[PDB]
């Protein structure tokens, strides 16, 4: 639940989109979201259509995000935490 | 604190060169605030020193409060004349 | 009211759309905003996309963009006063 | 006067030589016509051979039209060989 | 009459959709209006809206767009007359 | 009276690369054949001499009673080895 | 015709929408659909609109559009073969 | 295989350097899978190394995946780090 609390906070904090956007590769999007997704001009705009492309409750896509925030830049996980 | 940080820091982060940029991008990357790639963006961004600093800033949007405090900490060692009191 | 008239000089005029940028983003320009202005192509482009984050009905933001104007390019400014 | 000095020239400015260009855009930034951002752009990220050239070009949208007679009289300072110089 | 008996042509024929709104922008288009046209993806149907927003009698808008299609190309506007 | 010598050699301009792409474009700016707006337009998407070539051929929709044949006369003074076929 | 069987592969498959977009100009559809077709973000998508273009019982565009694609990637069509 | 070889990972391919992109980009050019435009465009648009990388497995040439044993042979030609080879 903590995820759809920083659902709000990451599509106006992150910036690494694209490299995040690898974790969910036919995890979790295919070709038709990963190249529409890619397309969108600003790293907030590109988050803004991932996550209307993640409308799956399933954790475990919830998971593969954070493991890959984890990996990503390690840093708003304790920043949203607060 | 935090919030008083960036925007003035825009403000005066036009006051600079790339013996400094060359030095921030080392620092930011090993205290894992973003990976080798990101890094490496920055440096291969397609300007001299202006929009990628404005990258930097980029790096600074996600930024908490150790994140900005971080970059201003390594501004502290130099010629702060953007004023980092 | 001055740049509201000639805007459609100024969006064809003046380049440094970035050094623009830097005090619309202090007091207007929210970061979604900015990156979305800078993912326009063409210097006019990017400006068409900036007096649409602009609203008209504000001197202060108008006013801003002005004293940039000036402090960017004044010598366009000389140029719109000729 | 300004109008027609940026009308031409183009191609024939084209033509010239990295001498007078370094020489040019120190000046320019010395007038302050042109800015220190833009000037610092150009001479890396842009082509040296020609881009170079296309980069005062941009000047030619009015970023002074006073400034087409200061580029003249820059253009003056030395073999003014083209057409209206 | 100029743009009544050239409408199919200058729809199709011109590409710079935004440069013709900034005229327009000063006199009669309002910032919907400029908006609208310039989210359409393919400059004959940004044009197309263009006319459709413009089909009226007023003389004077029609006239100023004959004088920015005169500012815009200098080509298109002799090979129509012609 | 020029359309077809492109309409018919429109692929052929695919094949068409290298600066004289840019030069090809800047003599068309010269001329009130590209504005400098779409010349920007031009520079600024990031193909190599491929979208490019496309851009200026979506610059042929005018009659180029003296447009589209402004173009031909620059490429006739290239060894358009595309033209010799 | 194979392309009838597999376009459902080729809208997800072929990376290289605007070379055939070339091919399909002169020959086929009128270049208001050239600019449409360029116009969406994605491959997938841009392929989607073309085909909405072509017509299915126009066999001899179809015949055109195969060489293209035979010119254009030169491996997909092989491995669509097999 | 080829299925195998159409997954893999990309975290792994992206773990990559120069030196190696440049030689698969003339492999792939020369073994006509893409052609000089695909080249272009990885080359030219995707700067960033990784954006480059997730390029080329963008010509992961879709069920034209029997080409992609050219990448994958090129990779057993030099140092294979992926466990899937």
């Amino acid at each position: 639940h903590f995820i759809d609390q920083h659902r709000a906070a990451l599509i106006a904090r992150v910036t690494n989109v694209e490299w995040l956007l690898d974790a969910l590769y036919g995890k979790v999007l295919t070709d038709e979201q990963y190249q529409a997704v890619r397309a969108e001009p600003t790293n907030p705009s590109k988050m803004r259509k991932l996550f209307s492309f993640t409308p799956a409750g399933n954790w475990t896509c919830k998971d593969l995000l954070l493991q890959a925030l984890r990996e990503s830049q390690s840093y708003l996980v304790e920043d949203l935490e607060r | 604190a935090d919030k008083v940080l960036k925007e003035k820091r825009k403000l005066f982060i036009r006051s600079m060169g790339e013996w400094t940029i060359n030095g921030l991008l080392d620092e930011l990357l090993q205290t894992r605030v973003l990976n080798k790639e990101e890094m490496e963006k920055v440096k291969r961004e397609n300007a001299t020193v202006m929009d990628k600093t404005r990258a930097l800033i980029d790096s600074v949007i996600p930024k908490g409060a150790q994140a900005c405090q971080i970059c201003i900490t390594y501004i502290c060692e130099e010629d702060s004349y953007l004023a980092g009191t």
